[PDB]
């Protein structure tokens, strides 16, 4: 399918002076740099993060980051510093690319102010966010004329540097994007969603890819009351999910939760639910 | 303008509460608004020191999430649980760890 590179960058603008910044580089879901702000340098997090640039390439492309952030900094106190009310207030950077089904690359540049959409890099222009108006406006009248040389950057690095450096961390991981990783499933009880109800609980961790399929089944009819949870992150890149399901005391008996998974390579995971019913 | 989120705190263990065994406790905190945040892991009321965490990032929606996770060892007499305190909480919100 489709897959991105970002790399988005917070700044907590605190007072006249006090600012502070964070930036990462994601693949997809996986972080794959940091930012050290102190050296000002970008933290490899693989083996594989050069992904086929040179670390002349990569010496000048911090070099590029050190200098946008003095100057971005630079110039946004100096806006902010004509009216202390506003401090303290956020700035979020999400820039980077898109290789689409076929190979045809698009580019990204958001940047939102406090939470709420600011403005756009859309085709070749700084585009305002409906919503915020004499802000976006002016910040985009600003970046239209007199910050130029900025836009050529940002259309350079998102249209294609970025695109060349995506592919080439695509084949430099390509053992650790392509994994499967297996999950394991265990059955639990919740709390009593009423007197004589019970709550089966069913918990798939630990799977790589994201994407899986949980249901409570009788047999082939899965149950339509059971309750998905949210697909939550573990550490060293897996996933975690719950399935819910209360039913009566009695009528527990026969389910099962059944596990569906690209890594299961066919034979899904099936669990029956027991309880008490075992010597 | 300023949007401000408040914090989804969701605590989960990455293998089964194996009573005795080492496993992982894991406290996911997402879609909050503004980026600062403070996120503790407590075992039995202290704070855990031993706490590693996510580096900021932030969703579509431009609200931010962390996953704070620690080694632990789960035993019948301890309680788990993670504490978020935010601007949009007035005193800091606990989440107890349920073993499940
Ligand atoms: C890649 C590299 C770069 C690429 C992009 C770069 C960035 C892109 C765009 C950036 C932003 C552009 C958008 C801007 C829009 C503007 O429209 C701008 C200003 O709008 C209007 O301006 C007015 C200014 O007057 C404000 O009115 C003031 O409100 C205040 C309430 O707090 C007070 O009421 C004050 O009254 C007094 C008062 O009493 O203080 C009366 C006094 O008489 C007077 N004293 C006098 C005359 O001497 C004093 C005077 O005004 C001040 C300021 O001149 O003087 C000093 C002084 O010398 O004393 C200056 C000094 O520097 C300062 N001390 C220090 C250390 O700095 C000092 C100090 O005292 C205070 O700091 C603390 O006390 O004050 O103010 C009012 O005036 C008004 O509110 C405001 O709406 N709006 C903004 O939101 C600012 C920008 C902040 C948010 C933007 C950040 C996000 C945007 C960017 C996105 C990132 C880039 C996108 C892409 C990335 C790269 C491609
Ligand atoms: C600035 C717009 C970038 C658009 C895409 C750039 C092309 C990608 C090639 C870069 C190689 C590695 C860069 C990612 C790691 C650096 C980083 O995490 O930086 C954040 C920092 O600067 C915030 O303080
Ligand atoms: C400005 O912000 C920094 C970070 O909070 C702080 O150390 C400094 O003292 C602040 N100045 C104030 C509050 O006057
Ligand atoms: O497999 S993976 O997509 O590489 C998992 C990425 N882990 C992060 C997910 C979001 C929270 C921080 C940790």
């Amino acid at each position: 399918e489709h897959v991105s590179f970002h790399v988005i960058q917070i700044f907590s603008f605190v007072n006249q002076s006090w600012a502070r910044g964070q930036g990462s580089g994601w693949l997809d879901e996986l972080q794959t740099h940091g930012w050290d702000s102190e050296s000002g340098t970008i933290i490899f997090l693989h083996q594989w993060s050069k992904g086929q640039f040179s670390n002349e390439e990569l010496s000048d492309l911090e070099l590029l980051f050190r200098f946008y952030l003095f100057g971005l900094t630079r110039e946004i106190q100096d806006h902010a510093s004509q009216d202390y009310s506003k401090y303290p207030f956020e700035v979020q950077v999400k820039a980077g690319c898109e290789l689409h089904s076929g190979g045809s690359p698009e580019g990204f540049f958001q940047v939102a102010f406090n939470g709420l959409d600011l403005l756009s890099f859309q085709q070749t222009t700084w585009v305002p966010s409906p919503g915020c108006g004499s802000l976006a406006q002016s910040v985009c009248h600003l970046l239209n004329h007199q910050y130029e040389g900025v836009t050529e950057t940002v259309y350079n690095l998102i249209r294609s540097t970025c695109p060349r450096f995506l592919l080439g961390l695509l084949d430099a991981g390509k053992m650790y994007v392509h994994r499967q990783v297996r999950p394991e499933a265990w059955l639990s009880s919740g709390p009593s969603p009423g007197p004589g109800r019970l709550q089966l609980v069913c918990h798939v961790s630990g799977f790589y890819p994201k994407p899986v399929w949980v249901m409570w089944m009788r047999g082939e009819q899965e149950q339509q009351g059971t309750q998905l949870g949210d697909i939550l992150p573990n550490a060293n890149g897996t996933w975690y999910l719950r399935a819910t399901l209360d039913v009566a005391d009695g009528e527990a008996a026969g389910l099962s939760c059944r596990v569906k998974h690209s890594s299961l390579e066919g034979q899904d995971i099936i669990l029956y639910w027991r309880g008490s019913l075992v010597p | 303008a300023a949007i401000q989120r408040t914090p989804k705190i969701q605590v989960y263990s990455r293998h089964p509460a194996e009573n005795g065994k080492s496993n992982f406790l894991n406290c996911y905190v997402s879609g909050f608004h503004p980026s600062d945040i403070e996120v503790d892991l407590l075992k039995n009321g202290e704070r855990i020191e031993k706490v590693e965490h996510s580096d900021l990032s932030f969703s579509k929606d431009w609200s931010f999430y962390l996953l704070y996770y620690t080694e632990f060892t789960p035993t019948e007499k301890d309680e788990y649980a993670c504490r978020v305190n935010h601007v949009t909480l007035s005193q800091p919100k606990i989440v107890k760890w349920d073993r499940d």
